[PDB]
């Protein structure tokens, strides 16, 4: 019955800053001091501070103080949560968080790169991607923005030994994702493999004939 | 401001198994402290609460207990869900603060990963820029190291990579390292090679290419 909803996702470019929400049900808003949380990826929780929805009262974390405005508007059980002149390490998910109830939170992330759909490259199996009887063959799915990218083979009739990478972030803001499969070195003269690649950030999809051929 | 030190950092263990994690705090907190698990899905659920107590929606394998400055966390059977990350925040002092977390993940014997270097596209090339990508199969643990070396030099901070998610069926990992050359860069040099050490192989296991050769 308690519920805290907050947006999904957003894009920002350095300088700027975000205004997160966070709207609230299911509980007396006021009665409950409503924290924010940040968390970058692969690393662990930080707090940001607190506001008390019954008076305006704010408590911050020092690191944060410089940067970050606390409001609510309780006509509509919406907490609020300012933070200015972003940069790359305030790339994140933003929690809004209660005694006993986490939000879902809100992934943010900061770049003054501009949306690009993937070029996709063949990662062709070889002698020297090839154990025993078994080759491997991919896809290098380069230079995009935003994430996310999705990948399938063979339209998803193919999962068995499928790996698709995290994507990582590049120094020129681009991001660079593989994905991989395990497949019999016999069959590469039987059967087509395609990478079905798709961004959705920039309604893109490409689909990608992996070969080994004469060479 | 207060610190918890959490540990382990990270703990392999079994379904079945009983474990304990633990989190030590710079001053004293009375007891002012939760237990909180995100799943590798993101979500957040507090299962415990003033140390020792536990939270409603909370499965009773979990216990909470604690002497001092030192609070525990135990959880008598894992079962599959419990693999995920733990943290542990104080609510004694302003700041708020967390520990560092504890990763917990499925223990299983050691696997040697299985490797494979990709040689640039002969597309990409035509624009300028040449990745190599090298890639760790179905191996466990997870700690690997991938050495990039070009003409038998070793290559230092012009490669990435990433690790998947432990397999669901096979509790394996995998890895892919992506070695990123100027085209020429790439074109002045013959024998790209990945170096391999993981704790399943013996000896380190090299896989390489000449330019320009099929
Ligand atoms: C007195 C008391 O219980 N304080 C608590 C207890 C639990 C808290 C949680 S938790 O429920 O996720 O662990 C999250 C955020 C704040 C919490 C606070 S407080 O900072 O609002 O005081």
């Amino acid at each position: 019955q308690v519920q805290l909803l907050e947006p999904g996702t957003e894009l920002v470019k350095p300088g700027a800053s975000v205004k997160l929400s966070c709207r609230a049900s299911g509980y007396s808003f006021t009665s409950y001091w409503m924290h924010w949380v940040k968390q970058r990826p692969g690393q662990g929780l930080e707090w940001i501070g607190l506001i008390d929805p019954s008076n305006g009262r704010t408590n911050f974390n020092d690191k944060f103080k410089s940067r970050a405005t606390l409001t609510v508007d309780t006509s509509s059980s919406t907490a609020y949560m300012q933070l200015s002149s972003l940069t790359s390490e305030d790339s994140a998910v933003y929690y809004c968080v209660r005694i006993a109830y986490w939000g879902q939170g809100t992934l943010v992330t900061v770049s003054s790169a501009s949306t690009k759909g993937p070029s996709v490259f063949p990662l062709a199996p070889s002698s020297k991607s090839t154990s025993g009887g078994t080759a491997a063959l991919g896809c290098l799915v380069k230079d995009y923005f935003p994430e996310p990218v999705t990948v399938s083979w063979n339209s998803g009739a193919l999962t068995s030994g499928v790996h698709t990478f995290p994507a990582v972030l590049q120094s020129s803001g681009l991001y660079s994702l593989s994905s991989v499969v395990t497949v019999p070195s016999s069959s590469l003269g039987t059967q087509t493999y395609i990478c079905n690649v798709n961004h959705k950030p920039s309604n893109t999809k490409v689909d990608k004939k992996v070969e080994p051929k004469s060479c | 401001e207060i610190q918890l030190t959490q540990s382990p950092s990270s703990l392999s263990a079994s379904l079945g198994e009983r474990v304990s994690l633990t989190c030590r705090t710079s001053q004293e907190i009375s007891g002012y402290l939760s237990w909180l698990q995100q799943k590798p899905d993101g979500t957040i659920k507090r299962l415990i609460y003033d140390a020792t107590k536990l939270d409603s929606g909370a499965p009773k394998r979990f216990s909470g207990s604690r002497s001092g400055s030192d609070y525990s966390l135990t959880i008598s059977s894992l079962e599959s869900e419990d693999f995920a990350d733990y943290y542990c925040l104080q609510y004694a002092s302003f700041p708020r603060t967390f520990g560092g977390g504890t990763k917990l993940e499925i223990k299983r014997t050691v696997a040697a990963p299985s490797v494979f270097i990709f040689p640039p596209s002969d597309e990409q090339l035509k624009s300028g820029t040449a990745s190599v990508v090298c890639l760790l199969n179905n191996f466990y643990p997870r700690e690997a190291k991938v050495q990039w070396k070009v003409d038998n030099a070793l290559q230092s901070g012009n490669s990435q990579e990433s690790v998947t998610e432990q397999d669901s069926k096979d509790s394996t990992y995998s890895l892919s390292s992506t070695l990123t050359l100027s085209k020429a860069d790439y074109e002045k040099h013959k024998v790209y090679a990945c170096e391999v050490t993981h704790q399943g192989l013996s000896s380190p296991v090299t896989k390489s290419f000449n330019r320009g050769e099929c």
